[PDB]
């Protein structure tokens, strides 16, 4: 066979190119485990607020 | 880091606004960081289990014949042996937790969990910074096995060890694999000379090695820019082009309409490869200070294990990380450890490149690595 | 909210005489609050009204009370995005603050991939200029952005515009100037479902076209990777970005 490959070419509508790297993977996974840090409560419903911002 | 006992006091309240200080502490109880499992990933990719605490690499001389007469009888022929002897480095390593009597009546049972939790994430945290440093830290290293001194050494770092011949290439003393750029930016130039201060060695691609280059994605950013036949950066000419990987977007690619031969695959053990200079396969490495390229072989003939040894213990009772009971008990105060032994040196000494990209001078090991302090 | 990670131990060199120095570490978290309030409406009759006028009259009033709790819902959700001041709200006879979006006050959003923000950061933006341009438009999805938000986590940024604006924001074509001044760093690609148009170059659009729809409502197109929806309850020199 020929050892040439011809390139892959714009379309007419091509995506936003965006680079992919090893440290933002583990950043988005680490994310998505941080987004478990966080507990239901009673509210405001306490006769305290001092937990409020 | 925040030392001490824990004391009633370092507990600050059973419930606020109704939340319970328990539910808190049990949110880490079994949390395990991304970084952590990247650690791990990188010393096991980057390490072997030690079976044999030395290792010798012996060599004989050589020679040849004469013209013969009709009279006369030769010059005898004669030859000697000779060998260098490395071995693996070994440490051990501690910490403790300690308690008053009335935190321990108080506290909440997630807490210690926490604790304990913390503890392996130390462990792994350990291992990783020791291995790195076996690699970067440039300097050699006695190790006292059945109480003879034996020697530890990083790659080749100037030193009177002479590297073995090959293809007739004769090495002199003074063999060094820890490279300056000498220019503020990678060169082409510093990328073709660390691969080629591999490639001597052996662990060539035809004898189906395969080069490995991890790198801080600034160093990536001017990589990623050599074409063939064009200037770069501190005047130099690339010899090759970067080539993307399989995977990448096309709207990175070049002006061009064809290549000759096949991009380089996406994935490598899991890591993600940018693309390709010369047949080296870049890789971002998240763990990398910015300043520096480990250029690694891997696989073939030559490199079919790991750069680094770790000896671990030879007993089992004492492999492992271990906790020890404490000497403090009951009452007022109580004490516990986390004990863990081990260290790391290589035999591979050509095995690798670590490049600086610095102006002038020479190497300096990166502060996180360095051997003489710190311990994560 | 997100209860911020405890710290992280490191081992000590042991010896055969000593014992090893102590760790310990701590817990912090908070919460929010959301306002309340009562609204109500009258239907007052005479006893010949009632005698006299047609069922139809009485059953349209009522349709009619559906209707005004519909537009005060729409309007008190709208004004808790727009008015950028803090309320303050009391709930069982306690004193609570309850929030705009980020408005120069003296909160501090939380640290994300190690960029660090201030007291002042703000979320209710003057563009500088009578019409809108491309960095207007990539300065507020940067602004959602470095919270996290991105669309390697996943999300699709939405902006809802008048007509005014949406307008200008689909002329926005790569390398090209628009108002103020400004260069266009993408170009705006039309909805699958839009009005045909000539793709201006061998070179083509800097952009993924967009589905017909997001969520039930029409799509325009795309600037960034954010969705342009036309919203016809929007005010005239105004852009939500989500």
């Amino acid at each position: 066979a020929k050892g040439v490959k011809k390139l892959p070419k714009r379309k007419g509508t091509n995506p936003i190119p965006r680079d992919k790297w090893n440290s933002d993977d583990i950043a988005r996974r680490q994310l998505e485990q941080d987004q478990k840090l966080h507990l239901t409560t009673k509210g405001p419903h306490t006769g305290t607020n001092d937990s409020f911002k | 880091n925040q030392g001490g006992y824990n004391t009633a006091g370092d507990i600050k309240y059973k419930t606020a606004d109704g939340v319970s200080y328990d539910s808190l502490w049990n949110l880490f109880s079994n949390v395990t960081d991304e970084w952590n499992k990247h650690k791990s990933k990188m010393v096991q990719l980057m390490t072997f289990p030690v079976t044999n605490q030395t290792e010798k690499v012996p060599r004989i001389g050589q020679f040849g014949f004469e013209k013969a007469s009709e009279f006369g009888v030769p010059e005898s022929k004669r030859t000697e042996l000779s060998f260098y002897q490395l071995a693996y480095d070994f440490e051990d390593y501690d910490l403790a937790f300690r308690y008053t009597w009335k935190f321990l009546r108080d506290a909440p049972s997630s807490q210690i969990k926490a604790y304990h939790n913390q503890a392996l994430q130390a462990d792994a945290k350990l291992i990783h910074r020791k291995v790195m440093e076996a690699i970067f830290d440039n300097r050699e290293r006695e190790a006292d096995i059945e109480g003879l001194p034996y020697k530890v050494y990083p790659l080749y770092n100037g030193d009177n060890m002479i590297p073995p011949e090959y293809n007739g290439t004769t090495f002199s003393t003074g063999h060094n694999h820890y490279l300056v750029s000498g220019g503020t930016k990678i060169d082409s130039a510093d990328v073709e000379m660390a691969a080629d201060h591999i490639r001597e060695h052996g662990y060539t691609e035809e004898n189906g090695t395969q080069l490995i280059a991890f790198a801080h994605k600034a160093e990536i950013q001017e990589v990623r820019r050599f074409r063939f036949g064009q200037t770069n950066n501190n005047s130099a000419v690339a010899n090759y082009d970067f080539v993307q990987s399989q995977g990448e977007s096309p709207l990175y690619l070049p002006n061009a309409d064809g290549l000759l031969g096949k991009q380089p695959q996406s994935m490598w053990k899991g890591l993600r490869v940018k693309g390709s200079y010369d047949d080296v396969l870049w890789i971002e490495e998240p763990t990398m200070p910015a300043g520096y390229v480990l250029f690694l072989a891997t696989g073939g003939t030559l490199a079919q294990q790991n750069l680094v040894g770790l000896r671990e213990h030879e007993d089992a009772a004492w492999r492992g990380l271990r906790q020890i009971p404490g000497n403090q008990t009951r009452y007022p105060l109580i004490d516990s450890f986390y004990q863990r032994s081990f260290g790391t040196g290589i035999r591979q000494r050509g095995g690798a490149v670590v490049l600086q990209i610095k102006a002038s001078g020479t190497y300096d090991i990166p502060t996180k690595w360095t051997n003489g302090g710190g311990f994560e």
